[PDB]
């Protein structure tokens, strides 16, 4: 991984480098380092992609090095350079993707391709040179098993979930008390319903709660906290648990009340937000609870003491909302999220030559399926492509 | 047996010494049965080693 | 900790070895991994703290070497080798308690004691030799990022859990339908009941089911899977959901139908064994799902017809039960088992030495809380713990 | 099969030894094996798998050989060595993984995959060295014809078998007198039944016997023998002979009278146990066969006598019982046990590249019918894929 | 004992590591002890003695040194080696039954057989090398009166005993209260039964305690603990104390109630768990009291309430249970468990050679009877008889 | 600040530069920053904490100078590298902490932490150098 990371990288700095014009000071260093490329890849055979559609390809390095006498760069130095980083580059956009393909129930995180193994070996460590994306940063880290980290802006970590729970219910569905949520991508919007409006409530409060348990802690969040829930102020026709039949919901929303974000990390109290809106940190956690009342307003005029009589028809249900975006966090772990296009990648590309269906990944690379079931294995095959992923992406992309 | 024995056979030499601590503050001369008064260093802790 | 581990293997292996009358060839390399910790140990002062009634210990290291030239070993040399061996021991074994009887939840797998965090330095490593056991080699695999793994026999992966889910109740309990289980260690038995026998059911079946969530992967797992759960198969009075009342069990087996043992990783389903019974191999799962039915015998001898009447009162209640055994079983985590001491060990100097209860264990070191919340950090210092447990038992 | 044994021996120990600041004299004679290792293999191209989806896998051997010249390891040495052993490993355990899926009817103990055909030529006999596992040893004194030994923890001998015989039956049932039984794994749970208890009996006795003929002969055997067997102890409602109809079995347990556990060699009784309860050694057998018996009470308390009728109908049904567990023993040939992976590691690589059926195991590695039908071409296939599969778990 | 552990020892060894093509320097030091056992061994005459039906066999060494100036090892040198190999094997098994079949009851401890003694000379003090063993770890602690330490996976520390004891009885036994249970290897299954369910108990609480000594202590034991008990939960007809009459047994179970198991040491509670079931650890003790009440349901169902009425008859009686397993623990002295064979051969040989009972262990080395009476010599003896099991069952 | 971004950004280079195989030409200039940064600060102690739950913790610099190879970098020498890197990291994250936790109606934007205000002394400007984020 280090290896073609490495050569990704003498390639990039090639194309941004080696310009005409430019004084030979300025890339010595690369040129060093892109002959010493030349050096080791020379005499070697590779074969990459024998899965799927991907085609085998044979991959022979007999290359010259750059000269080293100029001062400024001309132009039949660039064209030269130009055409081995060309041949360098296809070989290794065509070794990260077959790396990206492949998939092991084992040892994951270990290299799949044979290109790469063959890469792993002691005389292609010479190529390695500055590691510095995140990525690379972070699977060194992670081989010596370090603190790792990865930056998502919107981190996809809640698996699609569109459900509801009736804690009061009746075949008629005409006094109904419970919650409806969608908690998809970094969003949950929770909404909690009372069809009487807490008419016969214990002081005309009905407390309302909802736990969303992440796969993975999440650490340095920024969190958007808003009291309503548009997704469920709507009138909707909604199926019934068994679908036997179908309910109505004609929400009236009213603001939530005694309203409690709690961010835990194995079942402790780690943040507490109490009636606060807005942007909020969440340190580090990995469950969600947000506990909100339903308060019957005491006073009403005419029009609202309209809405909700005293007892029975109800056709006005009184609703109380709230919407939690992740903004931005920190995970140990590699998640797909709205800024990068790892997952977007591998997908592209498993999806583009036919990969079948392995034993590690969901059946197609469904990311609900993917972050619902995050096991350690699935963790490390997903790092394994996510990274050369970024790889590829500092060439091919 | 020589390699076990090394250490022990060069600090038994009078005319090496294993080295020189150079702390710019004032330490009093340790009392040795064998010299009187003397600036001899046990050990080398609590100074960089070069 | 493979510093501790190399100091406990020398000190294992001096004990084993340095004995009167054998030649020196059958020590050498020993004796010269004994030297070499004398010398890195030399002249270094460690303290095994104060907690709990553990007592705090000053230890001080100014050994001389073993001989090296004898052609056999003598009584002398025994004698000498002896008077060191028992100081490291006593150092190693204090050092181990130390370090067991200590947790932290932000880095659990990194030492706790002072002692262990001094022998990780660099200038300690020159002890280091052979890490051959199976805790000690997958510390270090696992430090590598390396595919490692424990073998039990008997793993205790269940927590303990006795309970029943009533699908079909009333507040008599003379109409019933549902499943009764224990959950314990390596071992599942689950029944599921009817009152009624099916006499009113689509096609005179009943079906159960019953999913294990195991909270760790277990690979090449040996499970006896048998068609009877002896648990639940005699009369039992037996509370209500909420205490309120107590309700009345009185079984009759029948052989349960179409029985479907599933076992799963990530919902997707690895193996499946559809009435088989004796031994099987779940090659890697997370999940066990067993699905069974009661099916209504279509034709009964008068002795069996007068038990399963067209209506109430039903005083024979029809039950089916599987028995699931995990045998042996290998885990990517440490998980307590029939044939180790290792949870014992720990639980033991914890228990002897009063040790409060920290933030990371609960207390007692009781298993079945350790295993329901199996979270990351319970498993980095349950591991830590238990290496060193390993440790101190080649020597205590 | 020594070779691939002593090439992941000498892997393990590279593993193992080979690490920071280690005494070279601690590695000294590994080093020297390790570079034999490297000059035998170097040079030599090897293929693993083309059967079923296990993956076609090249291998080039063209290593440095490692340094002697170190007096404590450090980290170029270490990195030099992992690199090489990585590489070793993983051609091992494909190598291991070949051999397992792969079987032969003629001569299933010689080796089946051509990479292990290959390390059988005398160019690779220099890489041998100590072979000190149970399984190499024992492959090693099968090849000479010596004695072998397999020690196991709850063997598993028995292939699953619940079953039933009436020597006196009618088409309602309702009088029975027979045995029913459950020989699963290392275990024998046997009843014999009366619904009568004896009351016409000769002497008001009942005569039950059971014989389990064992497919292999088994030596030094632990055996708990317990008076009861509680799996037939319960009401329980059991399809008949041909499943046309169902019968009720309503026990009350009587203890077994006259209790004679034989453990008989080629017919002839080698051990004899006589009333004995508890743990029993049975030194050399191939059937145990035992004989029970059904006393009447000649005195019964009034509740007693109102179990037991003169005539029928009988509600409640004699039983004596007997639990036979084999706690440990020692065999010959290859089994199954409670504590070894060989049976699952086996079955696992076979399920997870869908290895199809072949012509000498039953599908899915069935270890019931595996022991059912355990012929000698069964046995030297088992024998030789459970060697391999222990050489693959030193290091996978 | 470490002499004839030894030549044990240097066997298994050369048996492994003299094999063909192997680097000489894989066996020097093994080549080496085997040449100082050859030279001391040689010249001397053994005999193996006519103790029962073991044959009378003399032993003679005549054999040359094995070379030493090769560079890997041949099929010359391997044939060479195996010769000497199989008779020396063929005397150290010889050795070990005679010392095996014998016993005393002045110096148990001590070697009995001829040939034993004679190897206790210094003279072959020289071929004693690595102690590495459990068994002969523990025998060279105890020679020197040090802290020993056995690992055993169920232990079989509990005689084998199902008894009952009757707190409320007479001549009809039809109104009984009391507690039946099975100890029997590592297992405790007990039951407290009223038939009157408590009706008339102060607080409607009847208590039930069983206590056990264990005639060795046990430390660091890891014990799981079950409500019920399978095994007193089906009716029986039970005989009286005397024998005279059978009574009946007709169970309904109860959960226990305040569930209290004490490990305690000299009289003194080490351990205490209260309503705890999962798995529990005693880290030192040598008696186990298990008290368990019956309360009586304050809220029955119907039915449940049928089962109990004001008076007499009773037809369904109250059972409260409780199993109590060892899964594995350490005990300073040697025991018979589930995962070794040293009391399995130590029978066998004694059972193969027809050896008439001596003044130390009862006939047919019955484990019942041993453990029972575990005396002081007895545990001398059977430490030196199980030691040299071990030591036997390294070559055979 | 500059001082204390530019310890950040050595550190950060070298943890990302020097990597085992690497031609020495592609961290010499990296090691000589790094060098000069531990020429700096040997012999200097500084103090952090002291506020808040923030543990009070010493700093002392005593290392040596990262060596040179003719070719490439080996393990050996990313090991040593590793350990100074590894303490230095300690002390610049447990600086910036003390850093974060402080503030000042006046001078809000000067140093408050005792070793921030220490870093900003004259002898420590060797330290500076590219400031690009
Ligand atoms: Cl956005
Ligand atoms: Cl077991
Ligand atoms: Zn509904
Ligand atoms: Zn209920
Ligand atoms: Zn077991
Ligand atoms: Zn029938
Ligand atoms: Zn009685």
């Amino acid at each position: 991984m280090d290896v073609l990371y490495s050569l990704s990288k003498t390639l990039k700095d090639a194309r941004d480098k080696i310009v005409e014009g430019t004084l030979y000071s300025n890339v010595s260093d690369l040129i060093q380092q892109f002959n010493q490329m030349i050096i080791t890849m020379n005499g070697n055979e590779f074969q990459t992609g024998g899965i799927g559609n991907l085609p085998i390809r044979n991959w022979n390095f007999d290359f010259g090095l750059l000269g080293t006498t100029l001062l400024n760069l001309d132009a039949n130095y660039v064209e030269t350079a130009r055409n081995t980083i060309d041949y360098f580059v296809d070989f290794v956009d065509n070794v990260c993707m077959d790396e990206m393909v492949r998939e092991s129930q084992r040892n994951g995180i270990a290299p799949q391709s044979d290109s790469l193994r063959k890469l792993s070996g002691i005389k292609f460590k010479r190529i390695n040179f500055d590691n510095s994306s995140e990525y690379i940063e972070n699977w060194n880290l992670q081989n010596r098993r370090q603190r790792t980290g990865f930056t998502f802006h919107k981190p996809n970590i809640f698996p699609y979930s569109a459900s509801f729970t009736l804690n009061r219910s009746q075949p008629a569905h005409d006094n109904l008390m419970g919650t409806m949520w969608l908690n998809a991508g970094s969003e949950i919007q929770v909404a909690g319903f009372d069809y009487s409006c807490a008419i016969n409530a214990p002081a005309n409060i009905q407390q309302f709660e909802h736990i969303v348990q992440l796969r993975r802690v999440l650490t340095t969040a920024t969190i958007t906290l808003l009291p309503d829930a548009e997704r469920f102020s709507f009138p909707r026709v909604i199926n019934s648990a068994d679908g036997a039949t179908t309910w109505y919901f004609n929400p009236v929303i009213l603001r939530p009340n005694n309203v409690e974000v709690e961010f835990l990390l194995n079942g402790q109290i780690i943040n507490t937000y109490q009636a606060r809106f807005g942007t909020i940190i969440a340190r580090n956690f990995d469950t969600i609870r947000l506990s909100f009342q339903l308060m019957r307003p005491p006073n009403m005029t005419p029009a609202v003491a309209a809405l909700f009589p005293n007892a029975q028809p109800f056709e006005h249900h009184a609703t109380v909302g709230l919407t939690l975006r992740i903004e931005s966090a920190v995970c140990e772990s590699v998640l797909a999220d709205a800024s990068k296009t790892m997952l977007a990648n591998v997908t592209s590309v498993r999806q583009e030559y036919a990969i079948p269906v392995g034993p590690v990944f969901p059946p197609g690379m469904n990311w609900t399926d993917l972050i619902t079931n995050y096991s350690p294995s699935r963790e490390d095959n997903l790092q394994r492509v996510f990274t050369v992923a970024s790889i590829r992406s500092m060439l091919v992309k | 047996l020589i390699l076990m024995n090394m250490e022990q056979i060069e600090r038994a030499s009078d005319k090496i010494a294993q080295g020189v601590i150079i702390a710019y503050r004032d330490m009093q001369l340790e009392r040795d049965e064998m010299y009187g008064y003397v600036n001899i260093a046990r050990n080398l802790d609590g100074f960089q080693q070069i």
